[PDB]
């Protein structure tokens, strides 16, 4: 090949492998004889003399039950002492970022890695030896010309090969849209059929020219093209079919698959959901322990089934017309999303889910930020947001919230459910209202609790507990307070663990206390929480420590 | 003339973190910016046996400016280019009155960098969608924002600024990488004179500066705690103070509660007006009076970074405390932003860290790390808006909110 070679090291400190070849049957060894007299007739591999001190192992693997064998030779002792290259290629493009072409064309490159010459130099560290029969007589020595199949190079100069090569056709036809990927070429244009089919024979010609064979039938792959489990249509794109299995035993494999089904299906097909599916996974053993599926993963699943009943498909993108991102509560912690540019076809969809006490609006603006680092990538900008929330609510959300917030334009909205401050606290304490100093206390062994109160009117209170921790009563006895108390009600609590729960305002948590506690305050009208330094003695707390 | 050679720490690789995603917008500036990097000689295009990425981005001015996050490249090499062509630190800049920070970096572009070096200053052009690999450049001359580039042009600096440094002898000059800190005594007219004197005086021997930003670190100082004042105080109000104090007493030995916490013996209404004893209002004066006072035994640790911690104190005003070991505040202050119908969350949080980055070049010649009260990806999103500085601080996210928000207003 014409084509210029990479320079490429062995790592600093290292040489070349020197590996044991392992004898093979008689078959195996004609076979290999086989192939490499034909390789070396077409100069990608060429024999050596005996100067080479270097080798690597050698094996010979049938077909699929075929005719033509094939030659396999495990480059990993080789790959561990080659240098590092460019990372190739870590994502693939979205369908949903694609653009609609009049035309579009996929053209695979045979021998692509063998088709691309390897750096002189370093041709060296690739000799390999065929063996004799019984070690009568001397083995066939070898090397590679070009670039090995599972060597560490191959993928990143294959690519930068191809690019190169593409450059000139690439600036003679600024009209056509090639995409690289692999062994692949996708080449799409806005030609009339005639001018499109008489290009990709052009570029045909080119590839060979530069010793890179094409397909030369009308091309092999027509729409719609099965690329990577998607289904990519001329004027629309889906996923390929996603089978659901029916089983009475789910092992922990089986639930990681199902998620992995689900979670692909999510990108077009609005609704999916996963959390309590993969709520079965917390579990960390063993990969084929069976798990049992509960009653609200058993729903969930039933109701995945129900959408994937009917297929759905997905637009492709137009730079001329408004990006905008919906998104709505799915009310279990769970959000989901569509990302569209019109009424009636999305460009994909997709889900939010919060893992590891937290507020709806908190995780609004996170699934916000999701969607925003979403649409970065796959279409360079960031979408219109279409959000359940008012204008007072999310600002009075971001104005008096710790961490600073990033909120976009948006326009409101009204479909239930909506997203709104449910409860809020007194800033300031109020006037006229019981004063409940509250307190609670557990025993790190026994785990025998207690939470109680006292008040400014004589009202004291204590409850005992049992299996409980220190801060589970620090709750219990705000809980308490919230309990036996008026619409508005003063608390004060030593616990700045309490403290810290209840003034970061959740409504919703994975503790039923919590939830217990926060349905108490959405039922009051006016509530003041303070804190106080635990054992200074500054009195009213003293008493509710001395109690409990 | 012939480059300086570079070496890595014995055991140390190249730089290879990844490339954020980024707007068609500021990919295209990208491109723009690198066609004509590359016309210039500045940078070349590489192949694939560059394993090493470093990122850039893209900030601002009507014109787009390419910075590159050397920070890896910078832990990577600095750290013996602290040692070997190291750029001592004056403690005479932070007591002058007028600091004035000009932009020096377009003069590295003038000299070329070591061969062997230049493949650990690979970075990535992104595309949108993963359409295309990504274009590959590395430098072939001097980048700014590496902190070995200042460092080889010291002597060459050194030589330009002695004829002004000697008809100017009461003037101090210190650079940090592509910034030029200029630290003076004089009356603001002067100083600004004096400043245009030295932009003529490196114009003419070849330093262009595109400042065609004024400090006073001699106010700079760590802010005392403030205990409320009021005329009555209810039982919430001794609260919150006997609170205050007991945190500040983390700081200063020597603060009381008693006669304070006596005060509140019974179990009273939050709202109850309480009148102040004898004892009470003792405790009050001795604990201001102590509060009053600088910290005794605070001092700097070369050998340790330098760690700032930010809080939102809401209506625009942020509140920030540097350090090295807990309660030993080197420097505290708090940041306040003019709104006008301008400023969000990020953008005042941004400025905040800038100012506070800048601050701490000025007295310790270093900059902290930060804990940025912020979601790690929506920071990693919109960090490069308003961003005006050529260097970038380390930082991580903070986790839990504070509750000694109110402690430091
Ligand atoms: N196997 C395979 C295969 C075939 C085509 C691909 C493709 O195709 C395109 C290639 C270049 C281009 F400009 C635009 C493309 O897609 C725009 C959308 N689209 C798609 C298929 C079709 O039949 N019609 C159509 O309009 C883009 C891409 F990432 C990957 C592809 C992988
Ligand atoms: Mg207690």
């Amino acid at each position: 090949s014409p084509i210029e070679t990479v320079p490429v090291k062995l790592k600093p400190g290292m040489d070349g492998p020197k590996v044991k070849q392992w004898p093979l049957t008689e078959e195996k060894i004609k076979a290999l004889v086989e192939i490499c007299t034909e390789m070396e007739k077409e100069g990608k591999i060429s024999k050596i003399g005996p100067e080479n001190p270097y080798n690597t192992p050698v094996f010979a693997i049938k077909k699929k039950d075929s005719t033509k064998w094939r030659k396999l030779v495990d480059f990993r002792e080789l790959n561990k002492r080659t240098q590092d290259f460019w990372e190739v290629q870590l994502g693939i493009p979205h369908p949903a970022g694609l653009k609609k072409k009049k035309s579009v064309t996929v053209l695979d490159v045979g021998d692509a890695y063998f088709s691309v010459p390897l750096d002189e130099d370093f041709r060296k560290y690739t000799a390999f030896t065929i063996p004799s029969i019984n070690n009568e007589t001397p083995g066939i020595r070898y090397q590679y010309n070009v670039l090995p199949q599972g060597w560490k190079g191959s993928p990143a100069i294959f690519q930068s090969s191809m690019t190169k090569i593409l450059e000139p056709f690439a600036a003679q036809n600024p009209d056509i849209v090639i995409y690289q990927y692999m062994d692949d070429l996708y080449v799409g244009s806005d030609l009339e059929i005639g001018q499109h089919r008489t290009k990709i024979e052009e570029l045909r010609q080119h590839l060979l020219r530069w010793g890179l064979t094409t397909p030369d039938k009308k091309h092999q792959k027509e729409p719609p093209f099965l690329w990577m489990g998607y289904e990519l249509h001329p004027d629309k794109w889906t996923v390929q079919p996603i089978v659901l299995p029916e089983k009475d035993s789910w092992t922990v494999n089986d639930i990681q698959k199902l998620v992995g089904k689900l979670n692909w299906a999510s990108q077009i097909y609005p609704g999916i959901k996963v959390r309590q599916l993969s709520k079965l996974l917390r579990g960390t053993k063993a990969l084929t322990e069976v798990i049992p599926l509960t009653e609200e993963a058993e729903l969930e699943l039933a109701e995945n089934r129900e959408i994937l009943k009917e297929p759905v498909h997905g637009v492709y993108y137009d730079p001329s017309k408004d990006l905008i991102a919906e998104i709505q509560k799915q009310g279990q912690g769970q959000w989901t999303y569509q990302i569209y540019q019109e009424p009636f076809k999305n460009l994909k969809t997709g889900k939010y889910a919060r893992m590891r006490h937290t507020n709806d609006v908190k995780q609004l603006t996170e699934a916000v930020q999701k969607i925003t680092t979403e649409s970065i990538v796959i279409w360079g900008k960031t979408p219109k947001f279409k959000l359940p929330i008012q204008k007072e609510t999310w600002e009075t959300w971001w104005t008096e919230y710790w961490q600073a917030t990033w909120i976009p334009e948006w326009e409101f909205v009204n479909t239930p459910p909506l997203v709104k401050l449910w409860y809020q606290l007194e800033k300031e304490p109020i006037v006229g209202a019981e004063t409940f100093y509250v307190d609670g206390a557990a025993n790190r062994e026994t785990k025998l609790g207690k939470a109680g109160y006292v008040t400014n009117k004589g009202r004291q209170k204590v409850v005992p507990l049992t299996n409980t921790t220190n801060q589970k009563t620090e709750l219990q006895a705000i809980y308490l307070a919230l309990q036996d108390s008026g619409l508005e009600v003063n608390i004060v609590t030593d616990s700045q663990y309490a403290l810290g729960i209840i003034q970061a305002q959740p409504d919703k948590s994975e503790s039923e206390l919590v939830n217990q506690i926060i349905e108490q305050l959405i039922k009051k009208e006016k509530v003041y929480l303070a804190w106080v330094p635990a054992h200074k003695g500054i009195g009213g707390n003293e008493q509710v420590d001395k109690l409990v | 003339i012939e480059t300086v050679p570079v070496k890595l720490k014995p055991g140390m690789d190249g730089p290879k973190v990844k490339q954020w995603p980024l707007t068609e917008e500021k990919i295209k500036a990208l491109v723009e910016i690198c066609t004509e990097m590359e016309k210039e000689g500045k940078i070349s295009k590489i192949g694939p046996e560059n394993p090493y990425n470093t990122p850039v981005f893209a900030i601002k001015s009507t014109k787009w400016r390419k910075l590159v996050d050397f920070r890896e490249l910078n832990k990577r090499t600095q750290d013996f280019w602290e040692v070997q062509l190291g750029i001592p630190h004056p403690a005479g800049l932070k007591k002058k009155k007028s600091v004035t920070v000009l932009d020096v970096g377009d003069a590295y572009f003038s000299v070329p960098l070591d061969e062997d070096f230049r493949k650990y200053t690979a970075f990535t052009i992104p595309s949108i969608n993963n359409e295309t690999p990504g274009i590959r450049y590395q430098y072939n001359v001097l980048p700014q924002g590496w902190k070995g580039s200042p460092a080889i042009f010291q002597s060459s600096m050194t030589k330009i600024l002695e004829p002004f440094k000697k008809q100017n002898p009461d003037i101090v000059i210190y650079q940090y990488m592509d910034d030029l800190y200029v630290g003076s005594d004089l009356e603001i007219g002067q100083h600004r004179t004096k400043i245009e004197e030295l932009r003529q005086h490196l114009l003419r021997w070849g330093l262009t500066t595109p400042d065609k930003y004024e400090l006073h670190p001699d106010k700079w100082t760590v802010q005392p705690i403030v205990l409320p004042e009021k005329d009555s105080w209810t039982v919430n109000d001794i609260q919150k103070l006997v609170g205050k104090l007991n945190w500040a007493s983390q700081i200063y030995p020597g603060i009381k509660v008693r006669q304070l916490s006596k005060l509140l013996r019974g179990t009273k209404a939050l709202t109850e007006v309480i009148p102040l004893t004898e004892e009470a209002e003792l405790e009050l004066a001795e604990n201001r009076e102590i509060l009053k006072e600088p910290v005794h035994g605070v001092y700097y640790d070369p050998s340790k970074d330098l760690i700032a911690e930010i809080q939102k104190q809401g209506q625009g005003q942020w509140t920030y405390q540097i350090y090295q070991e807990p309660f030993k505040n080197l420097k505290t202050g708090k940041y306040a932003r003019m709104r006008g119908a301008h400023t969000n969350d990020v953008k005042q949080l941004t400025e905040a860290v800038q100012k506070i980055t800048t601050e701490s070049i000025v007295i310790w010649g270093k900059t902290p790390k930060f804990k940025l009260p912020i979601q790690k990806e929506t920071w990693e999103t919109w960090w490069t808006e308003y961003w005006q500085a050529t260097w970038i601080p380390e930082w991580e996210f903070v986790n839990t909110p504070p509750l000694v928000k109110l402690w430091y207003q």
